[PDB]
């Protein structure tokens, strides 16, 4: 997801700490952020087998030179 | 057979299909049930494109 | 769990407005630092799905090459045999 969004509550977070409309924004932005990261070792395991199939294929080719 | 076997060989087939016998001119294939026999069934066809 | 870092400010904050002590806060900091971590991990995973797609579209365009080598040799033996040389047995029989 987009990192971009984030810092921007921190600041008010800050803020709010060190101390409705402030805590409002503050909510209308994690709101969106939830929205954004709810629409968006195991991708490994994957890339391997896809590599499996072009190996294959390359070895029957090589059948044919050889 | 050799021309449905590549692109049957290439689509996404379900688990319960993975099992099947390539008969002369044809792929039969089974999956067990009851009724006094097996649901087994006769595939062929032509496209591809 | 990027969820629940979410939540966890809103409710604080909601809590704050109405009275709502300093521990509290310090959560809120934490919280915020495995959130950051999490989004940029996602990000990188998202790149790799990438990378599998891309890997996906070879592989089809070679079963694609491999069909057709397989059509031109359909029609290289519908081109082509015993009965020709059946007919050139009986042509010779016909020219003697």
């Amino acid at each position: 997801s987009n990192g971009e969004f984030i810092p921007h509550i921190f600041y008010s977070l800050h803020q709010i700490r060190k101390d409705e409309t402030l805590t409002g924004s503050i909510r209308h932005r994690l709101k969106l952020c939830k929205s954004l990261i709810s629409e968006n070792s195991e991708w490994q395991d994957i890339i391997h087998q896809r590599e499996q199939e072009l190996q294959i294929k390359r070895d029957v080719l090589d059948d044919l030179y050889r | 057979n050799l021309t449905v076997s590549i692109k049957i060989a290439l689509m996404n087939i379900p688990k319960p299909l993975n099992s099947y016998h390539i008969k002369n001119g044809r792929i039969y294939f089974t999956v067990p049930n009851e009724f006094e026999i097996q649901l087994s069934t006769v595939n062929r066809q032509s496209p591809l494109f | 769990q990027l969820y629940e870092d979410l939540c966890r400010y809103e409710d604080t904050l909601s809590k704050l407005v109405e009275s709502p002590n300093l521990d509290i806060a310090k959560d809120l900091i934490r919280t915020d630092e495995a959130l950051f971590e999490n989004v940029k991990l996602l990000a990188e995973y998202d790149n790799i799905y990438r990378n599998l797609q891309k890997i996906d579209k070879d592989s089809e365009e070679l079963d694609s090459k491999t069909r057709k080598i397989l059509e031109i040799l359909n029609e290289c033996h519908d081109e082509l045999x015993x009965x020709x040389x059946x007919x050139x047995x009986x042509x010779x029989x016909x020219x003697x």
